[PDB]
């Protein structure tokens, strides 16, 4: 009668205690969500970090917790259901930029992927991978060949890498959201980590901006 | 070939069955509601002395 | 009677014949019977829902419940004179309650470099420190106080500390301090928001981010306390204009907390909302 | 040649919309104008349950109609106990991505399941008092949709790979295999028999799965979007059906035709949920507006609305001897009406 209400609440109350103490831990992670494709390099990107269905992968900077989420196969779905990702952090997107055919392939994805609902209080983290390939290439291979709208000298890496990087700015419509973020890696770089960290600060401090302004 | 194929038997499999009238179907709900009024309590609503919550 | 401006008074002012002490004691007894309503208010509104509970919440709620309570304490015993030992009680009551609000007013600027510096959160919490300070604080500056002299808790014109022997001074230095540190975290803020706000909505008309910065200082100013440094400079009878201007920012303060922290935001009114 | 097919396929599908014409003689409307109508349902909220950590997925009842178990994103099982408000048991899961909660009938296990493509069964009375996995049936080339208990040793799962299996819990294997779906499975209900089960896929139409054969008996179109929820009628002889074009629907098994729409000017947003009452008078349907209506299942008129969540409602689930409802939401938390 009454042990068994009182081991009842004792039994509630060490659930509550539990759940309490985790709560703390998860307000102050940060989740970001991986895309991209197979010549990208998202392997090499994820092995040289040096600190199924669904990929998961944990490292921390500067004493704060990351986690990354892989889609890798699942990414094919294209229902509303599969929107999930709407409490993630930023998204990173990888491209190759030393291949000009998949480079229309890899715009259409990240039109597709960034002009959506869910991804509204979210922010972009663009990586530009190749950059020593892409260098031999500017001069070999004239990105005129592919892309004849654009205007400047086609032996100029600098030229061609604004000009990628306006190609990929000017898919967005929504430009009063979180900012979009660009650089220029080449996945084995050891201070790929040093840059994500700083652009989720970027976000999160303009998260706490926000609610200052009265806005 | 073979995927049309077999859409073409489960059609036939499913074209011929015995079909009822829409009138029995819908007299039969009805008297499958009146017959199991009673025992509904969010239909009828029950006194506070009888309610769990 | 008395006016609002006797807290901060390091000297004893001479009133010439005159309109003064009557608008000014007008003034603050309407404004703190308006600030009690208000206040009220929002104590409800900051303790009753419980989509609002965050770090900030607990500061402005403490910060609201110090400010009703020293300021009921100030209009019920401030002209008790004739009560041998009920002054020096309301005095101590009234020093203990303002220095307390002061201690949160720190802890909103605290608050406001933990939010714009150090960008992530802690690992552990942060509530049992600010409960730590903001109630320790006071405690122990009255308890030091009256330890040395506890005879200056009563003033042959009004319940308060004493001005000739530098016993004001132990409410007086506390908030300029305070002051002070609002002062560099206020500084800090608006050079983070000038910086960011390019960024951000790059390209605008210079006029609207003037008016979201103007706006957002005043919703500010109303909690780090700043508006207190008028009574500082009010020494003779030629700086009235000082006088005017404490008794008429501060003792209408809680008006702007309800108005900029209540009535202006949209989680409280779409919580409202909610209980329609 | 293929065409040949095609021209099979269009004989067949233009002789089954005949018959279903001839059949039409009569609307359950015109039958059902003379009854009285229900009047308001006016319901008041009894329990909120509180602790979950985030956005809450999925929700079943038990049947000894005290115990329920729901399922969060932040990666836990809880199961409550609704008259005292009590936790017996939380569940860490290795997997943070679940869609799916189960109870069995006999109360001994519960099953998990979602993106990680496996359903678990874990056992909740073993020895030394601490639940732990039993089972993970892995098989599936897709995230887990819905999974129903036939008995402590049979479940029938969906997933998004357009298929659904039947699986022996003791060895982990799947009995039967049911395809024929071209969208991905979304929803899935068990008839009180436990020998029939209808199924909604992403492809606006629903199929009668014989569980015992393995084929698909009768096909039912008329939606025009995809399809969410999915529930069987107190007898069994009819089922309704809730799609994202803000509309639901009655389909009867017998007549194999569709009998009434519940829609209404107002309302944009889809359904998430949809459920019957004990009688099969009220229908309850969930919104993501933030909002539950409550519908005359025979003349097709809203009796009530549930507005006491402030995000969208995901599950939502009736108890077997009809006294509560328990609703769940993206708000973290579950409220229970009567
Ligand atoms: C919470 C704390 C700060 C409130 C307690 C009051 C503190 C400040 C102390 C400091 C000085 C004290 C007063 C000093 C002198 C006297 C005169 C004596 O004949 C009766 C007590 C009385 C009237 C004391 C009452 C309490 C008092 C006002
Ligand atoms: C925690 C505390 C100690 C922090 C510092 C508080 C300061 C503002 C307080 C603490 C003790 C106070 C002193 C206590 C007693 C006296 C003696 C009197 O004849 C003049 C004021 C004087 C000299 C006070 C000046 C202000 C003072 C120094």
């Amino acid at each position: 009668v009454s042990a068994e209400d009182k081991a009842a609440a004792e039994r509630s109350k060490e659930i509550d205690k539990c759940l309490s103490r985790e709560k703390t831990y998860v307000k102050r992670l940060v989740k970001i969500l991986l895309l991209g494709a197979d010549n990208s390099g998202k392997s090499t990107f994820l092995k040289q970090m040096r600190i199924k269905g669904i990929h998961e992968y944990d490292f921390e900077i500067k004493n704060v917790p990351f986690k990354m989420v892989d889609v890798g196969g699942q990414r094919s779905e294209r229902k509303r259901w599969f929107e999930c990702f709407d409490s993630v952090t930023s998204i990173l997107f990888l491209v190759d930029s030393s291949d000009f055919n998949r480079l229309t392939e890899s715009l259409n994805d990240f039109e597709t992927i960034v002009n959506n609902r869910v991804f509204s209080n979210v922010s972009i983290i663009l990586f530009l991978n190749k950059t020593d390939l892409l260098e031999e290439k500017v001069q070999i291979v004239s990105i005129k060949d592919y892309f004849l709208e654009f205007e400047g000298d086609p032996h100029c890496l600098r030229d061609v890498q604004k000009f990628l990087v306006e190609c990929f700015r000017n898919k967005r419509r929504d430009q009063q959201q979180k900012p979009l973020y660009h650089h220029f890696t080449t996945a084995i770089n050891t201070e790929n980590a040093r840059l994500i960290f700083r652009d989720v600060k970027d976000t999160i401090l303009h998260d706490n901006l926000k609610q200052l302004m009265l806005q | 070939i073979a995927q049309a194929r077999k859409l073409v038997e489960q059609l036939k499999m499913e074209a011929n069955i015995d079909r009822i009238k829409v009138s029995k179907a819908a007299a039969d709900l009805m008297a499958y509601c009146e017959a199991h009024a009673k025992e509904d309590p969010l239909l009828t609503p029950v006194p506070a002395s009888e309610n769990p919550f | 009677m008395t006016n609002f401006a006797i807290l901060m008074a390091h000297r004893e002012i001479a009133y010439k014949d005159g309109v003064h002490e009557l608008l000014l004691t007008v003034i603050t007894w309407v404004g703190i019977v308006i600030s009690l309503v208000c206040l009220a208010i929002c104590i409800f509104t900051f303790c009753f829902f419980r989509g609002l509970q965050s770090d900030r919440n607990t500061i402005h709620k403490n910060l609201c419940i110090n400010l009703f309570i020293a300021e009921f304490i100030f209009l019920i015993g401030i002209d008790k004179t004739k009560y041998a030992i009920a002054c020096p009680i309301f005095a101590g009551l009234l020093h203990f309650f303002f220095l307390a609000a002061f201690a949160w007013m720190c802890l909103e600027g605290v608050q406001l470099y933990l939010m714009l510096v150090e960008v992530f959160e802690s690992e552990y919490s942060r509530k049992k420190y600010y409960y730590v300070a903001g109630y320790l604080f006071p405690a122990t500056v009255v308890g030091v106080s009256a330890a040395i002299d506890y005879k200056s808790y009563g003033t042959e014109k009004a319940c308060w500390l004493h001005v000739d022997n530098y016993f004001i001074w132990s409410f007086i230095g506390p908030v300029t301090f305070i002051i002070l540190l609002n002062i560099i975290f206020l500084v800090i803020t608006l050079c983070k928001m000038v910086k960011h706000s390019n960024t951000l909505k790059p390209d605008s008309s210079r006029l609207e981010n003037i008016k979201s910065w103007v706006l957002g200082a005043f919703a500010l100013l109303c909690l780090l306390g700043l508006t207190w440094s008028f009574g500082l400079l009010f020494i003779n009878e030629e700086t009235i204009v000082m006088a005017y201007l404490f008794t008429i920012f501060n003792a209408f303060q809680g008006v702007f907390i309800f108005i900029f922290h209540c009535a202006l935001q949209k989680k409280v009114r779409k919580e409202y909302g909610k209980c329609f | 040649e293929l065409d040949q097919l095609r021209q099979e396929a269009e004989q067949l599908k233009n002789q089954i919309r005949d018959a279903r014409k001839a059949c039409a003689d009569a609307t359950l409307s015109q039958i059902t104008n003379n009854i009285d109508p229900v009047g308001r349902i006016q319901m008041r909220t009894r329990r909120t349950l509180r602790g979950h950590l985030a956005k809450i997925y999925a929700m079943h009842w038990g049947t000894d109609s005290r115990l329920l178990v729901s399922a969060s994103q932040d990666g836990k099982l809880i199961i409550w106990d609704s008259y005292t408000t009590n936790k017996v048991h939380a569940i860490p899961l290795r997997s943070s991505w679940v869609m799916t909660c189960a109870y069995a009938p006999s109360g001994n296990y519960v099953a998990c399941g979602g993106l990680d493509n496996i359903c678990s069964i874990y056992n909740l009375k073993t020895r030394e008092g601490n639940v732990r996995v039993s089972r993970e049936l892995a098989g599936h080339t897709g995230y887990l949709s819905c999974c129903r208990f036939l008995d402590d040793n049979q479940i029938v799962t969906s997933s998004g790979d357009t298929t659904c299996a039947l699986w022996d819990i003791e060895t982990g294997q799947q009995t039967t295999t049911f395809t024929g779906h071209t969208g991905d499975v979304m929803s899935l209900s068990l008839a009180p028999d436990t020998r029939l089960f209808v199924s909604g896929a992403c492809d606006a139409s629903a199929k009668l799965w014989d569980v015992r054969e393995g084929m698909c008996r009768q096909t039912f179109t008329g939606h025009e979007s995809d399809i969410n929820a999915i529930c069987f009628f107190p007898n069994g002889n009819a089922f309704a059906t809730g799609s994202d074009d803000a509309t639901c629907r009655l389909f009867d098994l017998r007549a194999d035709q569709e009998l009434m729409t519940y829609s209404h000017d107002n309302i944009i947003c889809g359904i998430t949920s949809v459920s019957f009452s004990k009688s099969g008078r009220l229908l309850l349907a969930g919104y993501d507006d933030f909002n539950c209506n409550v519908w005359d299942a025979l003349k097709a008129d809203r009796a009530g609305v549930l507005a006491g969540h402030d995000n969208r409602v995901s599950c939502l689930g009736v108890t077997d001897d009809g006294m509560a409802v328990a609703t769940g939401s993206w708000d973290s938390f579950l409220k229970i009406w009567n």
